[PDB]
């Protein structure tokens, strides 16, 4: 949980859901929320913001 | 399914009361204050919606 | 000499209430199963912010 990841498990992809409060899987970050567009930046390589 | 519910157990060891978290506002508020008795006034619950 | 002088004296103060429940296990059920664990610790600060 650094940079992008390269190597990665054999998981199945799912089609986005958005407005809903669903259980998210990106890139093995689990948690639960609402999904919205967004207008915010970012660097290069860099793959989610606290 | 799984829900949040609230049991109540008698002095001889068996369930006579239940109330469910998720139905109505009062049993929210019922399941909040953990009691089956509430006095008039407002009061603040949790999300068991 | 007629003389008027100011006394300015606080009286109240900002009202607060608190979630526990999403302070600690921000929309997480694992994490509130183990958090009745610590029973009526929860309800006995709603209590005094009330
Ligand atoms: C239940 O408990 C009460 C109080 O201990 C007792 O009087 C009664 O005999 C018990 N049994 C039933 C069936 O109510």
């Amino acid at each position: 949980l650094n940079a992008p990841a390269t190597v990665c498990g054999p998981k199945l992809s799912t089609d986005l859901i958005k407005n809903q409060c669903v259980n998210f899987n990106f890139n093995g970050l689990t948690g639960t929320g609402v999904l919205t567009p967004s207008s915010k930046r970012f660097q290069p390589f860099q793959q989610f913001g606290r | 399914k799984p829900t949040t519910f609230m049991l109540k157990y008698d002095e001889n060891g068996t369930i006579t009361d239940a109330v469910d978290c998720s139905q109505n506002p009062l049993a929210e508020l019922k399941c909040s204050v953990k009691s089956f008795e509430i006095d008039k006034g407002i009061y603040q619950t949790s999300n068991f919606r | 000499s007629i003389s008027i002088t100011t006394e300015v004296m606080p009286v109240s103060m900002a009202k607060t209430s608190v979630d526990c429940n999403m302070y600690i296990c921000g929309d997480s059920t694992e994490c509130a199963n183990l958090l009745l664990q610590y029973g009526s610790f929860c309800t006995q600060l709603n209590r005094a912010l009330s």
